[PDB]
């Protein structure tokens, strides 16, 4: 028996730019057991269309999911992705910085 | 032709907590996911996710429907098996991953074929590179490898990689063409940021590019920094292709003895990037 | 195209 954590990258489908349309993914892999909760965070509350992509996994077995929104990027507002996992002991929160 | 492949990655999931368990299946051809199950599905289907595959008919559908609800409940009954092999107790949660498929070399020619299971997390049994033979990761699996010897197993896995997943593979091809037989080459770009008052981190993106292989190296002097490189995985980016960068932190003023070298499918020839 | 056969382990 395995136990690996969640990678977790949180970043735009296109480079950002304010006022124009865009989607928020965020993309967890490297984990296993294949359970995971995912949720993208607009100020720190739950964005409610979300929706995610087919489970699979890579040669080493671990598992990937992207979890994605169409979104529209502005100064004053904070993108999240909050995500539980066995490993955490606490959901994870990572913070969306637009160049990374 | 070109390289190509196709593959299915199943997961089946004992739940002692539900009382089930969970069988989903994803097939790719290359990087692009075309057909699912679920198990948990209301009316559990063989179903489409990409748009070139929807003009299949109701036959193909129905077929590849009864093939993997199949595969399905055998797996079902595998994690079972497994749970007795390894005496594990009724109340965890187990793992029966399947990865199979079949590649295509860079002359269109099958050239390599795939079967392989892990448990947990673990390699349990593959299918060996001569397509043949197995190999067995542990006493357990040596127990179903003797069961797949006396069954001739191989052959028949011979037999599928050979003919139906290469005569498949080709028709998705045919069927995907716009999109699977055209490479996007990687838009780049350096950006160049002091990190701390000793260094400056260059970072080299690739964006917009598919398929997904992709190398992304620093040089200095013509020599890898590979070792003091942060590299991020490669990441989708939602809509077929993908992302990815690459940085180092180097020392202020010296920027220009830094080159970031791309590889990629869909460029003429590689790229040596600086920070302009 | 699924395979048609899962082998028991």
């Amino acid at each position: 028996m395995i136990q690996r954590t969640p990678k977790i990258q949180v970043y735009s489908r296109h480079p950002a730019e304010n006022g124009k349309s865009n989607f928020l993914n965020c993309y967890v892999s490297g984990f296993h057991p294949s359970d995971i909760e995912v949720d993208l965070l607009k100020n720190g509350e739950r964005i409610e269309k979300v929706e995610h992509s087919d489970l699979s996994f890579s040669k080493d077995w671990s598992f990937y999911l992207l979890y994605y929104t169409e979104f529209t990027p502005t100064e004053k507002d904070e993108y999240a992705c909050r995500v539980n996992h066995v490993t955490l002991s606490q959901p994870k929160i990572v913070k969306w910085d637009r160049d990374m | 032709m070109g390289p190509h492949s196709l593959s299915y990655f199943s997961t089946a999931v004992s739940r002692p907590d539900r009382g089930d368990s969970r069988f989903i299946a994803v097939g790719y051809v290359d990087d692009t996911q075309f057909v699912r199950f679920d198990s948990d599905a209301p009316n559990p289907r063989m179903e489409p996710r990409a748009p070139w595959i929807q003009q299949e008919g109701q036959e193909y559908w129905d077929r590849n429907t009864r093939n993997v609800m199949g595969s399905a409940q055998i797996n079902r009954v595998n994690l079972k098996t497994l749970r007795g092999y390894y005496n594990q107790s009724e109340a965890g949660s187990h793992t029966l991953q399947w990865m199979y498929g079949c590649y295509l070399g860079p002359d269109g020619l099958l050239l390599r074929g795939y079967d392989q299971f892990a448990y947990d997390g673990a390699d349990y049994l593959a299918l060996n590179e001569d397509l043949r033979s197995w190999t067995a990761a542990d006493m357990a699996a040596q127990i179903s490898k003797r069961k797949w010897e006396a069954a001739d197993a191989a052959e028949h896995w011979r037999s599928y990689l050979q003919g139906t997943c290469v005569e498949s593979l080709r028709r998705y091809l045919q069927m995907g063409k716009d999109t699977l037989q055209r490479a996007e080459p990687p838009k780049t770009h350096v950006t160049r940021h002091p990190s701390s008052d000793l260094g400056v981190t260059l970072r080299c993106w690739a964006l917009g590019f598919h398929p997904k292989e992709i190398s992304l190296t620093w040089q200095r002097e013509g020599q890898d920094q590979s070792q003091d490189m942060e590299l991020v995985e490669t990441r989708p980016s939602g809509d077929g292709t993908f992302q990815k960068w690459a940085a180092l932190v180097v020392p202020p003023g010296e920027e220009q003895s830094y080159t970031c070298h791309v590889q990629h499918e869909g460029l003429q020839e590689p790229l040596t990037l600086r920070w302009d | 195209e699924f395979e048609d056969l899962t082998f028991l382990a």
